[PDB]
């Protein structure tokens, strides 16, 4: 029985370090381009 | 043959301005994301399957 619950209820590990690796670089990489993007419209004003 | 009234070369340039302006946006949308197909609007079939 205790088995079998075991099968049921615990967590693995190595699919977790690569979803918190995976997430990881993800939002990093947001974060770069989020500024990038933000940093888009100021040649605007150069042409007045 | 100077004209006052109507600048022809500011409309050229700004169609292509325009132009750009949408190839920067995909990119940048699909940098931020990290699919390629990211709307039915990109490949029709590719989504459904």
């Amino acid at each position: 029985l205790s088995a079998s619950r075991s099968r049921i209820q615990d967590a693995d590990y190595a699919t977790e370090v690569s979803n918190m690796t995976r997430a990881q670089i993800l939002q990093q990489a947001g974060t770069s381009v989020l500024a990038q993007a933000n940093q888009t419209t100021q040649n605007v004003l150069s042409l007045l | 043959a100077q004209v006052i009234n109507t600048n022809s070369l500011s409309l050229m340039t700004q169609n292509n301005l325009n132009t750009s302006q949408s190839a920067l946006n995909t990119a940048i949308q699909r940098l931020s994301s990290g699919l390629r197909i990211n709307s039915a609007k990109d490949d029709a079939a590719g989504q459904a399957i």
